[PDB]
């Protein structure tokens, strides 16, 4: 029912689609995925998508203002054995690359800077209030509004997409993924928190962090900064021994990342932890002198 | 911790509360009597399965939304009832119900074809909203908030749940807000079960409810029950 | 049909009844206040796992005949308790319990090698005889030979089921006999959901062949048990 | 516990000791089986087990005069792995077999027989009510007291016995076999009732009415009696078809077994019947005008 007018980029979820509410007059971010329809067992939808989406129905009520909306959602039954379900979520065209690419010179003033942290970690820690982990952050789906507003998008949306195969994968950016993803160890919630970091300096920067080719170049990249972990830091039972790379050590924070102030390089150094465990949550880091 | 926890839940209850009565609107063919009619059948269905406590009050939530927007007809309304009985289930349960075990309890009536259509037009209209905020909902922390041990609330919590159950049941609960229905019913348990001044105005300090509303809804539960 | 079934069961109770009151054997350092403070954990398990209902109570029957003529001690109750509900769940459960689920529950202070172990301790104490009829094998019968039609009977049901638990956590009931806690609390449900006191209880004990004034004192033990829980 | 003094022969349950009850001074029948003690998903009992074991005790309750009683019930881990269960049972020295053997020349008596069949039928149908299916009837397990009452044995013991068949591959008599057991049909309770008509004109013969080889030997010599079964009364989705055999014709019953009355032919008719539906239960065959 409603009207498509223009379309908004790929990444790893498909064709979303810009359209209009006849109604409200507010854009739309229309996000279609195909389901199953029918079982072996009779006529089911999987519990954890029906689950999962309304896990997402729900935070809509709290109004968070630091979160992507879903406002409706939408089924048809195109095909005989599936059906296709269309998420309408809350559309904000800017987002922050598209913020930090119209950017002066000086960047973001020490202030400016320091409010789109807040309002990211407010809404981070909020997604984790609620059991949610946003397995994948990069400033493709951090949108900011017209007003300055930050709003996460994208977030939960782990077993809706498992469902399906396009190719997003081959072009995947690894590049603000954590070191246990990146070596499958646990899946965490401080998974969240170093991603916050690579875009937290890419803020100071107008370039990426740590640019990886495959998943064990990202891992070279991040050893030589933050440098390689101690014995007892180094998880058991994973793929990537430790002595597969040189021994590197802890490199100036302020160094790689100019503009940096005292507060500023203190909480980066916790923000890019190896360790998850020591790694400090978002709730810690928004109470911080920094912010 | 916990206080945390009853805030929001508090905050929920309002978007999960049937918008209006609905025997207006259903005016054609559905009557106060088939919805709890099928209100038992629920019940059964759910009390044999072993479900979730949860699960019937949740499926009646269903129902009555649905009913709020759409006009539904008189033979549709045992359909209706399984699939608000398994979504219900598929949101609260570690094995929800089945669309078959559901076919036969309709005596199959109620094709599996239909069940699964039927599943995809409730979610629409309620537009996948199901994770709602019910009565029972309250209970864990209504009972951690009391002065009882929990070496007796085994015989408490569910005589609770017959309270629930029987609200679920009687439409002139169904605009409840489901923190009344639980503090009350909770309250008619406890009384039950060894004053009641003191005691309403410990259930009305958590739920934020005024003692005066708690009294007259916790007397209308145990006058439900006696009428029932 | 289903008086022949009634006549058998109602002979059977007999046999499944505690032969006697243990706390004069388990003196050393059992306690009534002790059984019931383990009645009650049962109960939350059970209503934790969703049991069916007849489980809880017949874990309990299990227990008492267990500790009528075995001496156990005051350490091994937790135990004990956890292996009537095993076995319970075993005998009346399409999915019984699994002994690492009880394991979790013990706060794992009862380690899965003591309960297979114990299983097989209590099963031979109780000669194997677990088939054991009890209050709640009443319901359906004596539901059926009522003046209510199934069309409300899911309610009634599950409130005389409270009080059917109720009893198997309340020591005073122990020694009662199946039917009458059975033809006792569903009076109990019935009269709290609305026909007189004294028809109603005439036709209770006309069809589990009790009699009147004992229907009553018992009906009436049970509601006063409830409020003073 | 229990002094073991002689032993019975072996059937299909294994060795079977004769004890002594130090308290009663009756003879007990000690029946051992060995159990699953330890599974894979943490020590567990064989529900089956538990429940089997547990329905047999429950009979002893009933105390009916013409099935043996499960007096009591042991239980010992001798192997890690698992653990032994014996079953104490009322012991009866005499068998039908022996009961037979020591018959003079002109049998048992009408009367005698009768009242052995009435008793037979009686304990039986007892079994039938509560849900019990002998599933191998034989004047080995027909045992009979020296004050003349008999007494069933060997039956509700079908679970308990898989786990041990299964590790011991077993041989056993097939001459009293149901015909529907024989070509795998649908079992049923009627399937006792055929057993009981093999032997009741054992009563009369004082030898074996059939004696098969093999399974398909077992029906060769039933079809020859009683004759082939109609296209409707055969069974569908079955091993065997009844193609497989030639076309027979229904023969004089007291002519096969001489000395039987008129009431006497026409209830071995019915017991005898190949379809299990036609076949009368034991409820009816007791109350017939022969009885």
């Amino acid at each position: 029912r409603y009207e498509p007018v223009a379309e908004i980029g790929v990444g790893a979820y498909g064709t979303v689609y810009k359209a209009r509410d006849p109604h409200s007059g507010h854009f739309v971010a229309l996000k279609s995925v195909r389901v199953p329809n029918g079982g072996g067992g009779g006529g089911g939808l999987p519990i954890s998508t029906v689950r999962e989406v309304a896990l997402l129905r729900r935070l809509e009520a709290f109004e968070h203002p630091n979160v992507v909306r879903l406002m409706d959602v939408c089924a048809t039954s195109r095909t005989d054995r599936e059906i296709k379900v269309t998420l309408v979520f809350e559309h904000v065209d800017q987002d922050l690359r598209t913020y930090l690419d119209k950017a002066p010179p000086p960047g973001l003033p020490a202030e400016t800077i320091k409010d789109l942290m807040r309002q990211f970690l407010r809404g981070l820690d909020f997604l984790h209030a609620n059991c949610i982990v946003h397995r994948d952050l990069k400033p493709e789906n951090i949108l900011v509004t017209s007003g300055g507003t930050v709003k996460l998008a994208d977030f939960g949306l782990a077993r809706i997409y498992s469902y399906q195969m396009a190719l997003t994968p081959v072009v995947v950016t690894l590049w603000y993924r954590a070191p246990e993803v990146l070596l499958q160890s646990t899946y965490a919630t401080p998974v969240d928190m170093w991603s916050v970091g690579c875009i937290f300096a890419e803020m100071f920067r107008r370039k990426p962090l740590f640019c990886g080719n495959s998943e064990a170049d990202q891992l070279g990249k991040i050893f030589d900064l933050i440098g390689l972990p101690p014995e007892d830091d180094w998880p058991r039972d994973v793929s990537l021994p430790r002595g597969a790379f040189p021994p590197r050590g802890p490199r100036p924070v302020q160094s790689v990342v100019p503009e940096m102030e005292e507060s500023g390089a203190q909480l980066l150094l916790e923000m890019l932890t190896f360790n998850p465990h020591k790694r400090i949550s978002a709730f810690r880091a928004l109470q911080h002198s920094y912010l | 911790g916990d206080q945390r926890v009853l805030q929001s839940l508090l905050r929920l209850e309002e978007r999960y509360v049937p918008r209006a009565s609905y025997f207006q609107c259903v005016q054609r063919e559905i009557k106060p009597h088939m919805r709890k009619m099928l209100a038992y059948w629920m019940l059964e269905v759910c009390e044999e399965q072993r479900c979730e406590e949860e699960v019937f009050p949740l499926a009646m939530n269903y129902l009555d939304r649905y009913l709020s927007c759409v006009p539904t007809r008189k033979a549709q309304l045992q359909l209706l009832g399984a699939v608000c009985m398994l979504l219900a289930s598929k949101l609260r349960e570690t094995t929800p119900l089945t669309i078959e075990k559901l076919c036969i309890y309709t005596d199959h009536a109620v094709s599996p074809r239909q069940l699964r259509d039927w599943e995809v037009l409730v979610l629409g209209k309620l537009k996948w909203d199901l994770a709602a905020v019910i009565a029972h909902d309250f209970l864990a922390f209504i009972l951690h908030r009391l002065s009882l041990p929990r070496d007796r609330q085994a015989l408490v919590k569910k005589h609770a749940q017959t309270f629930l159950a029987l609200c679920a049941t009687d439409y002139t609960f169904a605009m409840y807000p489901p923190s009344m229905i639980a503090t009350g019913s909770i309250g008619a348990a406890v009384q039950g079960l060894g004053s009641g001044d003191e005691l309403t105005e410990l259930l009305a300090g958590i739920t934020g409810t005024e003692v005066d509303c708690l009294r007259a809804c916790q007397e209308q539960i145990e006058a439900a029950l006696r009428e029932s």
